[PDB]
């Protein structure tokens, strides 16, 4: 807000203004700034051209909780922010407040402009994978844009006798114009003729015989206009992607881009993708209404049958052979089975057009259990003692509960609130202690030239299969520096000694069939103080080898302590 | 059944009758 | 109220352009952008091909004998050809070749008036002892019209209507950016982007679109007499 | 006495208590006077709003009246709510409340010439005929059922133009204010009760560049009223260390919090065109020294 | 081989790292030059031209640090390592 | 509403009670004996969860201090109009029916099997004869704040609690409007709130004014009521009263005469009625954000009034006594141009 | 950290002179932290335009 | 085949319908939206700017004899609609004493201004009190916060009031498309506008048309 920036840049504005001869001295300039004459706004705009500022959501938790954004004047009394950085602060746009600092000296300016800049911290420190990605809403828009539907308007058709084959467009411009006119749905099967998009390797190696695609080479594609419009956002040279964009596919694409292209290109494409997703989310036609939450058609018969079996076991208990515990076990298992059956029926009922199904299946948010509760059955609910009450609720929120059911249900919410209240403090204390223990770890030497390297099983070879990827290769040996070259069975070397590992190199190793690999590790660093840079291996936020002098202890402490919030119950939780 | 003399009239989805007015809050 | 005049800047490229209008009153950004884009895209008159003929083929399921390319590929190649015409009535055009070799747009004999602005464009290639005769008609129009709107057209042997493009511009895009002319700091900055064919320059297309839009709003203005700012 | 930092408005009244007029006052006082300042606040950006179903929010942006979507009859909407937050939070009640509010506002008239529809059997006989801007009340645990809403939404009185806006399901066709073209799919609309929370934005916003300094701690005051700077927690120090940023931390700890001569010199240098001089010795360290030297512990410096 | 960026991110970071050994050295390697540029501007009125002014022609009232970063990208400065 | 809730609050901490750390976590959970006495929904969100409840709508304290709850006793399967009040011990020792259970107009149980609450956490159908007690109304366990949330039977416990807590934080506007949809416990909760005046005896108003009213009793005694206008509230908001009566109307006893803050024709009104739309719009409503039309801003639909308060005092000192004076050393005339002679 | 009196006494008896090493003590004092851009390897750098630039500067 | 458009008027009591056709396909929506956008915010008008109540020093108070305080009467006066012919601040008077009712028709406007809705109810007075209010009428367009008069540094007796210069109330459009395969593929625009009676719809439409013509004239010039 201008009312804040003007009062925050007062000395610089006064200096530049007295330089421009809008005042005579410093006191007069200060007085005029206080009075806020219309001669100050221009200087204020001129003096913050490339002056970075520091934001800090309170309480900061991890490294990415303090960014450095370029300021921009805007009316109001609220500090605007970028949608994709809210996850870094774990902020929710519902009354959260963050401070704003400002470096003064020319040294702090460069520091915050090079190191603390936001665009250079896409990759989270916990793992070498990007965090700032389409998160909540734009993902739905991308899913709608890339979704395919059969039998739409203007789809591709084959030559039917005396009629030509319709559904072929010379270039994306003609397809866009046709869609604008109203004769081509945005998501339909088409055969467009792209000219500035490298085809997939399967078609690149065949159509051009591996001669190499270059801009200006045409090839007849078979896809939908939405997919082409989405791919146009990706950086040039990237192979065409022609699959529906589930959240997992989005994550894979973003990770590949981060692992194959520089950070700046990744940030630019992410911004463009976010803009496109926001534009196309509104027109996805996602709303909520009574006709959207549809009741199951034959729930009554299933409920009656299960209640009849419940009555059967009730009579069995009335005979007196069984005790209370057996009755409770029978009731709980019967009602769990009934809830599962009702959920299956409800899933089988809904089509692929309801907004709830579209939101949940696209990975945008939520799970199927919430939909079942909202439309099917809430089922048995927890008790203050933690054991399931023998009395299950037989209605959903849509139909309407009763007084007894709500009274029984309140316990779960109360207990969850208490659990969160204790967990926050537990995680905070654990993080504080972990930060305390390891304060003085710093990379001093470039290389300890040591030989002891911990051996980790990269991928096991099945007795019947040829090779099975280890389910934890992503963590153990993904960024560590290769201690010794993993020469294949023959004399050829696939990965040379010292070369850091990575996604392409991991894939190459998997291709070579190597199973056991010795990797250089920091646990056996030979450095007298701290740990040599080579042992540590590829950095997380930088994407390359760590630079001398960089603190690692603080980074490790923050990374290990951040996930403490979700740690809950020999206990298995945070304790 | 507006106990107070001149309260605004707003018909309700009444199905059951309460046999006693709310006591002095 | 005079307020402040709005000047149209300009940027230049090979054949693209980024016209910029700055500053505008708050809210007029889209009010201009959307209508201007629509006018540019579907107002400027132009010429293009509507239908073709191939005596060497009876229908579209098969491909013309003695030619590497397919009928659909030929249609696509011939659709992108840029043709400028100055005669209202639909005139014909013939392409003929014999023997092995290639075919270029420049080799098509043009009648009076009509011209082709890209002679080096490729269409297809012929093998040895190959031949193909085509009789394509050219018509002038505006905007885009699909072949479905030209389905019912007399009775012929191999009439194959093709989706025409009656416009010299084919792509337009625009945004809006905030600007600070005063403490308001909300004025919009339109950023237009156009990419026309070889038959017109972006700036002349934009001038024609502005001409057409001003002529259209002349009806609204003429109903009475009243003035406003610059 | 002067107005604090961040207050304005009219002066509505002044109350003065005098001991001469035999007015009871606290011991040791003669004249206590209080002034009331009243300010009219219009809802702006950064303000909280929330319905009766516990759905908070903030005013992201206040678009011009000419930009909001409008019904087919030209009635622009007044507020737009997100949809992804409804099913996850599982507060479907607000949708029914909005539908019922629209039904009551538009007025309804259930057909009865052929007889009461089966779905209208339990409706009160006086609730079958409503007027525009009618008032309805649904007691908790006893209210209109889903069938009641389904029936009512199918008999709403038409607009004065003769056409009905919403469909039976409750959705309607809108028109984009920017593009000017209708949305491909219908959207839900209706009247929902909206309150206003007390967490206004004017109280929160605050800035501080240079101002009064504490005399006992040599630190800037705290709080918006006192015009003091913000706190700088230790977690921020940890974060700064994590990035490896050193000079920034040095400034934050020395040149902008404690060092008096440092503050004066840096302020003068900024006023002029000279470079900022390097910070000095923070007052905290010197105080710690002069205090630890009091326990006979000779604390040398060893500059060598 | 990418769209030209806008704002303070020009020039990019990866290009600069190709010159400097590490990102931690670059910040000082540019801040000192910015300090020299500011000193030269201060003495512009009168003095010795020992702190040669900007090498690359500056823009319209650009911060000295931006000039330093934009000229370092041009490979026009030489520096000694730690002591 | 906030004042009423505070007056009805049930604290559990403080002097003579357990502390936060020593108090067990289990006490913060519900108990099957809370039905009808303490609302299970309304509760502070902060760490003081479960230690601060609220009386039920029909709850009354017995002369000893044990909360009671009304009930009508079924003698032989026929509902009894007469009602009695039972405490916890007596309630446990009897059979309590369900209010929502259908009952014939003659008092005959249409269903042979009716659900029932038993000693503790036990519910089971029983013949329609042994049943002894029946509740009065379905709203017998909700609080005063929670009792005015429409469609409360469809939301979630946490969401309902959040809405109930939010309802106690509204801000009085300038032009209030009664809700279009709301429970029937709005006017009653406003009359008992005390912030609205009411005639004692059925009289006829002679004249009314923006500052005072004069009603003539039928016995010939004139009475006058003074209404405070623009007086700072205890929390910084404003409070006013606008009579809603005309000159020459025989106002009956018990009829509201003036509407206080958050009121419209003698009924609570904490907000306005806005036309809402549910759709993601260019991400401006992303993650709980909201978009508002400028019509609200330019029409004072949600304009509020806040009154600050400042005070200064001149207390004697050993070095002398301070005195307020228009003059002040070394100050320009313009600065003190607003101060008066005193 | 803890037991300030005992450790203070023990250090004073031995006259334990400790260099400003590590972060916590170096931040308590206020001197530049010996990490990141604080290590002497980078704090002492001399940068001047290359002679080629000066010859061709004008 | 190709004809210039033409605009005709269909009249009603106060809201008029305008029909424009033939327009090229996919072009009616944008034109209608542009006209609507330029109509609802850029139509010049006049409205009360600031009032002056005798015997009252500010707005948070009352005055003996009236039934509602100053804020309520300000809110009621906001609904007043006036048209200004002179381009300078003019002054009106409102003097009503004794019991009865005070309406919009009791104002004595000077030359060059008029009040078109004398039926509005401002307030009511008891016999005890009287009333004399002086108000200003300036000409502007759009919407301006009341605080504009705060910085003018006038005397105590001046009370700022929000100004809303807009005679248009509601606008809507529907397109009647003709998507036959014939070259008669066009659309018919049906624009409806209603005004606050300050100015007839034709004047507002002409003003909007002139504004858009002057705005788009900057592009027709050869670049
Ligand atoms: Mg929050
Ligand atoms: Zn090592």
């Amino acid at each position: 807000p201008k009312l804040m920036a003007l009062e925050l840049f007062k000395p610089f504005v006064m200096k530049r203004l007295v330089d421009l001869n809008h005042a005579q001295n410093i006191k007069s300039a200060k007085r005029m700034v206080e009075r806020q004459r219309p001669q100050v706004w221009d200087v204020l705009e001129e003096v913050i051209a490339e002056h970075p500022v520091l934001l800090n959501r309170a309480p900061t938790l991890h490294r990415l909780g303090i960014q450095a954004f370029e300021p921009m004047l805007v009316e109001g009394k609220a500090i605007q922010l970028h949608p994709l950085v809210c996850e870094a602060f774990n902020a929710d746009f519902d009354g959260d407040q963050m401070a704003v600092h400002l470096p003064l000296s020319a040294e702090a300016q460069a520091e915050a402009r090079i190191l603390m800049l936001s665009s250079n911290n896409i990759l989270s420190p916990a793992s070498g994978r990007p965090l700032a990605m389409p998160r909540l809403d734009m993902v739905t828009g991308l899913y709608y844009l890339t979704t395919e539907v059969p039998g739409d308007t203007g789809e591709y058709q084959p030559a039917s006798g005396d009629h030509p084959e319709t559904g072929v467009y010379s270039s994306p411009a003609e397809a866009i114009m046709a869609a604008d006119r109203g004769v081509l749905s945005v998501r339909a099967k088409i055969k467009v003729r792209l000219t500035q998009l490298r085809p997939p390797v399967e078609i690149e190696a065949e159509l051009f015989g591996h001669s190499g695609w270059q801009p200006g080479d045409a090839w007849m594609a078979e896809t939908t206009l939405g997919r082409v419009m989405f791919n146009e956002l990706l950086p040039l040279g990237y192979p065409f992607v022609n699959k529906q964009m589930h959240k997992k596919v989005q994550a894979a694409i973003i990770n590949d881009l981060a692992e194959r292209y520089p950070m700046i290109v990744v940030a630019q494409t992410v911004d463009k993708l976010k803009d496109a997703g926001f534009y196309w989310a509104t027109r996805s036609g996602v709303t909520v209404s009574m006709a959207d939450v549809l009741v199951p058609p034959r729930k009554k018969e299933i409920l009656d049958h299960y209640e009849e079996r419940a009555d059967k076991v009730e009579k069995q208990f009335q005979r007196g052979a069984l005790n209370h515990d057996e009755r409770n076990e029978a009731l709980v298992e019967i009602w769990k089975e009934a809830t599962d059956e009702v959920g299956q029926a409800l899933r089988e009922h809904y089509p692929d057009d309801n907004p709830i199904i579209t939101i949940v299946d696209s990975g945008a948010t939520g799970n199927f259990t919430q939909t079942r509760t909202l439309a099917g059955m809430k089922g048995l609910v927890t008790n203050p003692k933690g054991e399931f009450i023998p009395r299950p609720v037989k209605s959903s929120f849509r139909e309407g509960l009763t007084v007894l059911e709500y009274f029984i249900n309140t316990h779960g919410a109360r207990k969850g609130l208490a659990d969160t209240a204790l967990r926050t403090a537990d995680s905070g204390y654990l993080t504080r202690r972990l930060v305390d223990v390891s304060q003085d770890v710093i990379v001093r030497e470039h290389d300890c030239q040591t030989e002891r390297g911990i051996v980790v099983e990269l991928a096991e070879r099945a007795p019947d299969g040829t090779l099975i990827r280890d389910p934890y290769i992503e963590t153990s040996a993904y960024a560590r520096t290769l201690g010794t070259d993993a020469v294949d069975e023959a004399g050829n070397v696939i990965v040379e000694r010292g070369q850091d590992l990575g996604d392409p190199e991991i894939d190459a190793l998997l291709a070579a069939g190597i199973t056991q690999v010795k990797v250089r590790s920091v646990l056996t660093c030979a450095t007298s103080t701290g740990v040599c840079a080579t042992c540590y291996g590829r950095s997380m936020a930088t994407g390359k080898l760590v630079d001398i002098g960089e603190a690692v202890g603080i980074v490790a402490a923050q990374s290990i302590g951040e996930p403490g919030t979700q740690l809950t119950m020999i206990t298995g939780g945070l304790p | 059944n507006n106990s107070v003399p001149g309260a605004p009239n707003r018909v309700s989805f009444a199905k059951l009758r309460e046999p006693l007015e709310v006591p002095g809050l | 109220i005079s307020q402040r005049p709005t000047l149209s800047e300009d940027v230049l490229t090979d054949n693209r352009s980024q016209f910029v209008i700055e500053p505008l009153e708050p809210g007029f950004g889209y009010t201009l952008g959307n209508s201007l884009r629509r006018t540019l895209l579907s107002s400027i008159p132009g010429a293009a091909v509507t239908s073709i003929r191939i005596d060497g083929v009876l229908h579209e399921f098969t491909t013309v004998p003695g030619v590497k390319e397919d009928v659909t590929e030929i249609i696509l190649n011939l659709k992108s050809l840029v043709v400028s015409s100055e005669e209202d009535e639909p005139v014909t055009m013939y392409l003929r070749k014999q023997g092995p070799g290639e075919v270029t747009a420049g080799d098509i004999v043009p009648p009076a008036g009509v011209t082709v602005h890209n002679p080096g464009m490729h269409i297809a290639t012929l093998n040895d002892k190959g031949k193909l005769e085509v009789e394509l008609v050219v018509e002038r129009g505006r905007g885009y019209v699909p072949a479905v709107q030209n389905r019912a057209s007399g009775a012929e042997i191999g009439r194959i209507p093709v989706d025409s493009i009656y416009s010299p511009v084919l792509k337009v895009t625009y945004k809006v950016d905030a600007t600070r002319v005063e403490q308001r700091t909300d004025f919009d900055k339109l950023i237009l982007d156009v990419e026309t064919k070889n038959s017109i320059s972006p700036r002349d297309a934009l001038a024609s679109a502005g001409k057409t839009l001003v002529e259209l709003f002349g009806l609204a203005r003429e109903l009475n007499v009243e003035a406003e700012g610059i | 006495l002067k107005v604090p930092h961040g207050e304005s408005g009219k002066v509505i009244g002044i109350r003065v208590f005098s001991r001469e007029d035999e007015d009871e006052l606290p011991a040791g006082v003669n004249e206590l006077v209080r002034v009331y300042v009243a300010q009219k606040r219009k809802i702006s950006d950064g303000d909280k709003l929330a319905g009766r179903h516990g759905n908070k929010g903030v005013i992201g942006k206040i678009l011009p009246v000419e930009d909001m979507p409008f019904l087919a009859d030209g009635t622009p909407v007044d507020i737009i709510l997100n949809t992804h937050g409804v099913p996850r939070r599982m507060n479907i009640g607000q949708i029914l409340e909005t539908h019922l509010g629209w039904c009551a506002h538009s007025g309804w008239k259930v057909d009865a010439a052929k007889g009461v529809p089966d779905w209208a059997a339990r409706l009160p006989d006086e609730l079958l005929e409503a007027q525009p801007n009618a008032i309805v009340s649904t007691p908790v645990f006893d209210g209109a059922q889903e069938a009641e809403l389904q029936g009512l939404l199918s008999c709403t009185l038409p607009n004065r133009d003769g056409d009905v806006l919403v469909d039976a399901d409750g959705k309607a066709m809108l028109f984009d204010g920017r593009s000017g073209e209708p949305f491909p799919y219908p959207v839900t609309v209706g009247y929902m009760y909206i309150m206003k929370l007390h967490h206004l934005v004017d109280d929160k916003i605050h800035a501080r560049s240079t101002g009064p300094y504490s005399m006992i701690t040599q630190q800037p005051l705290g709080g918006k009223a006192q015009f003091g700077g913000q706190r700088f927690g230790e977690m921020e120090c940890w974060a700064m260390q994590a990035y490896g940023a050193a000079y920034t931390l040095q400034e934050l700890l020395t040149i902008k919090s404690d060092d008096t001569v440092g503050r004066v010199k840096v302020y003068e240098a900024i006023v002029k065109g000279e470079n900022i001089p390097e910070p000095g010795i923070p007052e905290s360290f010197k105080v710690l020294l002069k205090e630890l030297q009091s326990l006979c512990l000779n604390v040398e410096v060893l500059s060598s | 081989g990418y769209d030209t960026p806008l704002g303070i991110t020009n020039p990019p970071i990866d290009e600069l790292l190709d010159r400097v050994s590490s990102k931690y050295a670059l910040v000082i390697y540019a801040a000192k030059r910015a300090r020299q540029i500011n000193d030269y501007y201060n003495q512009l009125g009168e003095g010795i031209l020992e702190y040669v002014g900007p090498l690359v022609e500056p823009g319209l009232q650009e911060k000295p640090l931006s000039i330093a970063l934009r000229e370092i990208h041009a490979d026009l400065l030489e520096h000694t390592e730690g002591e | 509403l906030s004042g009423l809730t505070h007056k009805r609050r049930l604290s559990a901490l403080g002097p003579g009670g357990l502390s936060r750390e020593r108090a067990g976590l289990e006490v913060r959970d519900v108990h099957p004996s809370h039905y009808g006495r303490m609302c299970p929904i309304e509760t502070p969100e902060g760490p003081n969860i479960g230690l601060i409840g609220s009386l039920s709508v029909y709850a009354r304290v017995n002369p000893f201090g044990f909360i009671e709850t009304p009930y009508r006793k079924v003698v032989d399967g026929v509902v009894s109009d007469e009602i009695v009040y039972l405490t916890a011990d007596e309630e446990d020792r009897h059979v309590v029916a369900q209010a929502n259970s259908p009952i014939d107009a003659d008092g005959r149980f249409v269903e042979p099997r009716v659900l029932v609450r038993r000693k503790a956490g036990e519910v089971e159908y029983v013949p329609s004869s042994e049943v002894d007690y029946m509740d009065v109304s379905p709203r017998q366990m909700v609080s005063v704040a929670t009792a005015m949330i429409p469609f409360l039977e469809h939301d979630d416990a946490n969401r309902a609690l959040m809405g109930a807590n939010m309802q106690r934080q509204a801000v009085p506007l300038v032009r209030s409007e009664a809700p279009l949809v709301g429970t029937g416990m709005e006017l009653r909760a406003a009359i008992d709130a005390g912030d609205v005046v009411v005639a004692e005896e059925s009289g006829v108003i002679e004249e009314v004014s923006a500052d005072y009213i004069t009603v003539m009793h039928d016995n010939g005694t004139r009475r006058t009521y003074r209404m405070r206008k623009f007086a700072r509230s205890n929390h910084g908001t404003c409070a006013n009263q606008c009579p809603i009566v005309d000159a020459g109307d025989r106002v009956e006893a018990g009829q509201v005469i003036a509407d206080g803050p958050c009121t419209d024709d003698g009924e609570m009104a904490l907000g306005k009625n806005l036309l809402v739309a549910i759709m993601p719009w260019e991400g401006h409503n992303y993650e709980d954000a909201i978009i508002l039309s400028n019509r609200l801003v330019e029409e004072d639909v949600l304009t509020s009034i806040h009154i600050e308060e400042h005070e200064i005092d001149a207390r004697d000192t050993k070095l002398g006594a301070e005195e307020i004076t228009r003059d002040i050393p070394n100050i320009s005339d313009e600065v003190l141009a607003d101060l008066d002679e005193r | 950290f803890q037991e300030t009196t005992r450790v203070l006494t023990d250090a004073a008896i031995n006259c334990r002179s400790d260099k400003l090493n590590g972060l916590k003590e170096n931040v308590i004092i206020g001197k530049l932290i010996p990490a990141g851009t604080g290590i002497n390897r980078y704090r002492n750098i001399a940068v001047q335009p290359t002679e080629e630039a000066r010859a061709a500067a004008y």
